[PDB]
């Protein structure tokens, strides 16, 4: 998505978290914003030495190499209940005779 | 795009104080980051202070530490530099500075390059 | 009715002539609505 | 165990051509796939194009498809990156590497870490 997600002078509309006190659980979303406490002193809520803001965002310009250049991805998860499935398929039909 | 405007600067003797204003305008929801350099005549750029808009956390050069005081107003999209215990080295142009680039690491607005600059505003400090 | 989490309506209408007695006769409520809903429903309240 | 040697690297004006071999020397039997590298001086390395032994099927990069041509030579154990219309972003060092793996699907090889690299060889494209 360079063509979209990137212009000249770089893109940081797009944020990443590069702190966090344990790794995320399958399909775990977390937006906290908290100061991120590197150390043994509490930041209450002031950035500082070890204390740092958990996300950074990304360099995204028209000229950057593929690796750093913007991606966009969904990812499709098929959720299967004791509920009606109600997502199908196009099941196409075929001339009468 | 944002403008930037500077103003409280002047003359004050050596061991007074000084309030810097700088007022934000433009697309004023894209600012991460707000500093203060200083530049006196005939020796480069050098940076004072920075405070992340969101948090208010505040990173200071070590010439300027437990003088100056670098604070936001959210509301009133302006940054504030409150300068204490007034010194020769003090003297120069100060200029305020906006990024749209969030660093995790507050040190980095140290020597990150700022997006936009204003004018700038001339302090002066008085010999005793 | 709500069944396998298929919310299920049968309706029908026919012209009447009673206010109070309910009406004696025999009609066939042809289905109309099927919810896949998968909701639990242990109650519910009219709106008028 | 193998063995990479490149050759053929060297100066060229913008818009011409290059050619780069690559001779495998060792247990060359257990070569799967091929794959050229480069990375210019204070940038990180970068997939550049990956052939499978058997078969001869390419896989490019985007910066260089429609430019570049991999090919190998099974009997002269040997391959090649055809260089067209050379650009700026050209520049770099050139790495072929080897791999003992086969990946049913040819495009993990611009991701997948290689078993042997070469020593290298210098591409500098001149400026007009
Ligand atoms: C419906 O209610 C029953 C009884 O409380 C419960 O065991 C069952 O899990 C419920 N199912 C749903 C769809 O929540």
């Amino acid at each position: 998505s360079n063509n979209l997600d990137s212009k000249v002078g770089g893109n940081y509309n797009y944020l990443y978290r590069l702190f966090r006190k344990s790794n995320l659980k399958p399909f775990e979303r977390d937006i906290s914003t908290e100061i991120y406490q590197a150390g043994s002193t509490p930041c209450n809520g002031v950035e500082g030495f070890n204390c740092y803001f958990p996300l950074q965002s990304y360099g995204f310009q028209p000229t950057n190499g593929v690796g750093y250049q913007p991606y966009r991805v969904v990812v499709l998860s098929f959720e299967l209940l004791h509920a009606p499935a109600t997502v199908c398929g196009p099941k196409k039909s075929t001339n009468l005779v | 795009q944002v403008q930037l405007v500077e103003s409280g600067g002047g003359l004050m003797q050596a061991g007074g104080s000084l309030r810097l204003s700088c007022a934000v305008s433009g697309r004023t929801f894209s600012t991460a980051a707000m500093g203060w350099f200083r530049q006196a005549p005939g020796k480069e750029r050098e940076f004072v202070a920075a405070i992340r808009w969101s948090g208010g956390s505040a990173y200071y050069a070590d010439s300027v530490k437990g003088r100056f005081t670098i604070s936001r107003d959210k509301a009133k999209n302006t940054v504030y530099l409150q300068m204490n215990s007034l010194k020769y080295e003090d003297t120069a142009v100060y200029y305020c500075a906006q990024t749209r680039v969030t660093r995790s690491l507050l040190s980095d607005y140290a020597t990150w390059p700022y997006d936009y600059w204003g004018q700038g505003t001339q302090v002066t400090v008085s010999s005793k | 009715k709500n069944i396998d989490g298929y919310f299920k309506i049968y309706s029908k209408h026919t012209p009447i002539n009673l206010v109070r007695d309910l009406p004696q006769g025999f009609s066939a409520l042809e289905p109309l609505v099927d919810l896949p809903i998968g909701i639990n429903i242990t109650r519910f309240q009219t709106l008028l």
